[PDB]
């Protein structure tokens, strides 16, 4: 009860009584967004040098984040802070209460994570910088992930399609592969002034010079045009694989007629499997360089991982890393066929554990059935949960290993974003248009 | 509970970066 | 190891088969809708950053 006092403290966004239509939230959608990524563009103040090694670098993915500017913590505070609160549940005015001690936590996050940040060597030495430098960085830091927060609890309570976790990470991949595709940016060797843009490279290469079209495509230091379209041919798949589902005719009892269809798609825990798997992954990252960084020389960091942007070489975080390239493939096979079966076991496992735990399992769907009085159109009452027991723990576990496939497929082929990244951005884009179908089909 | 709207979020927001826009200048200009 | 794997295929083949591909215009629908959220993502996005860079640049 002592949070209360301390949850009223913090703003929330007026919750509209009348309805926004489709027009409104997309705009305000987009403007979010575009909130977001000026925000991630701006660097701090107070940084020192940005010239030392990143220790983050596999969360500037999942969670949003870009070193050295406003939004470094990214979603993190966000994450964490839902996942302690629902935690401890598992252990009107109490959804109030419930979303102010979200606000609390999600502040004590951020102050943490700021301080962590300062104090683990990035932005420079900590020490030279003096109390005003990190201070300033620390309240920077701190007002950053309260407008993050403010932005998604606008997000929620109706102003945008979905949620800010999802928006702000399909945001930075989509801008991370159009950015690789159009770049201006120029990089110089010594062969002459070449473009880091794929595309850009194409139109400068040609103008500027047949081998233009080779070295356009089977170009391995700067994005190239066969990673686009690995890019697009995996865009195309996972649409494909989106889009499949299962159909099951259900009937009303209650109110004595009513006919709809209750969809159960191949994705049924959506990219739940990816988000969880690559959440694992890269932490699992970032404890292993950690580790090494300091106690290097012991067994157990060694057998954690390896590390020599730092790659792992050996060691479990290297069994967990996608091929470097085709050579990677051909030079150690064994990796390859261990990475892939771990990430199909692991994106299966994690899709049915998710159907298990959020309350999407056949008993949880009987159970909603039957308080709502749908009936399969010719299986009999009873055979409500046996005909879902037959399909859901199949179609998520399926759906799991085919995510993963996908995710695995993109990484070997070179996509540009990376399976995670792809897929996330095709299952969130997927998300937004399926509640665009849901708005047109109630109206 | 302080309720506000999406456009002060949004004047928030564009008011924050102004601010460390200019603490940058800020610093710019007394190097 | 071997029976709950044999099981496992059968049950993801029936699945498959009895699953509601996309049709032309479904698949036609969804990738329009797709490739237009990306756009306006990754390019806001884009676009964002190449103003930022020369801002970026001039500030610090
Ligand atoms: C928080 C964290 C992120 C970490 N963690 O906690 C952190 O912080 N870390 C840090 C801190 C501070 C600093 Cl300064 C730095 C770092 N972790 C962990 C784990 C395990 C262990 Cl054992 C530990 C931990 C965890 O998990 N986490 C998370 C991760 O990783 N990821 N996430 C992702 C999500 C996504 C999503 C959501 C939703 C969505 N949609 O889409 O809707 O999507």
């Amino acid at each position: 009860e002592v949070i209360k006092p301390f949850c009223v403290i913090l703003p929330e966004i007026q919750k509209p009584e009348r309805k926004i239509q489709f027009k409104e939230k997309v705009l305000w959608t987009a403007i979010t967004l575009f909130i977001f990524l000026v925000c991630c563009q701006i660097p701090l103040f107070g940084i020192m040098s940005s010239d030392s090694a990143d220790p983050f670098y596999w969360m500037r993915v999942i969670l949003a984040s870009n070193r050295g500017t406003l939004m470094e913590l990214g979603i993190s505070p966000i994450v964490t802070s839902g996942l302690i609160m629902q935690l401890l549940a598992g252990a009107p005015k109490d959804r109030a209460l419930f979303n102010g001690a979200q606000k609390l936590f999600g502040m004590i996050i951020t102050i943490g994570q700021s301080i962590v940040y300062v104090m683990t060597g990035m932005y420079g030495d900590p020490s030279e910088m003096g109390a005003g430098i990190c201070l300033l960085i620390t309240i920077q830091l701190f007002v950053a992930g309260l407008i993050v927060l403010l932005l998604d609890e606008l997000l929620q309570k109706g102003y945008g399609l979905g949620s800010g976790i999802s928006l702000f990470i399909a945001t930075n991949i989509c801008e991370t592969i159009v950015w690789k595709a159009f770049s201006p940016t120029t990089v110089n060797t010594g062969r002459g002034m070449e473009f880091e843009g794929a595309i850009i490279a194409l139109f400068h290469l040609l103008a500027t010079r047949v081998r233009a079209l080779r070295e356009a495509f089977y170009r391995q230091n700067l994005p190239n045009l066969m990673n686009l379209i690995a890019t697009i041919f995996v865009f195309a798949v996972v649409i494909y694989f989106q889009g499949f589902r299962y159909e099951l005719p259900i009937r009303s009892t209650k109110v004595r007629g009513q006919i709809g269809i209750y969809p159960i798609k191949l994705f049924y825990t959506s990219n739940i499997p990816i988000i969880l798997q690559s959440a694992l992954v890269s932490n699992l990252y970032v404890i292993s360089q950690m580790l090494s960084a300091r106690f290097s020389g012991n067994l157990l960091v060694s057998l954690l991982g390896t590390w020599s942007r730092a790659y792992p070489v050996g060691g479990l975080c290297y069994y967990l890393s996608p091929p470097e390239s085709f050579g990677s493939v051909l030079e150690d096979p064994v990796h390859a066929v261990v990475y892939i079966v771990f990430m199909l076991g692991s994106c299966a496992f994690f899709s049915k554990t998710w159907i298990e735990v959020s309350g999407s399992s056949p008993r949880d769907i009987a159970k909603q059935f039957k308080d709502q009085g749908m009936v399969i159109n010719g299986k009999r009452e009873t055979s409500i949960y046996r005909e879902l027991k037959k399909i859901i723990p199949t179609a998520a576990a399926f759906g799991g290993l085919c995510i993963g496939a996908l995710s695995v497929l993109a990484d070997f082929l070179g996509a540009i974003g990376s399976g995670t990244g792809i897929l996330l951005a095709v299952t969130i884009i997927y998300q937004y248009f399926e509640i665009f179908v849901k708005e047109q089909s109630e109206v | 509970g302080l309720k506000v709207g999406p456009v002060p979020v949004l004047v928030m927001s564009l008011l924050f970066i102004a601010s460390v826009f200019m603490l940058h200048i800020w610093g710019k200009y007394t190097r | 190891f071997v029976e709950p794997s044999r099981q496992f295929v059968k049950d993801s083949i029936r699945l498959v088969k009895r699953c509601t591909k996309p049709d032309r215009k479904e698949f036609q629908k969804i990738a329009m809708a797709t490739a237009i959220g990306f756009a306006i993502m990754g390019f806001i996005g884009f676009f964002v950053k190449l103003i930022h860079i020369p801002i970026n640049n001039i500030i610090v």
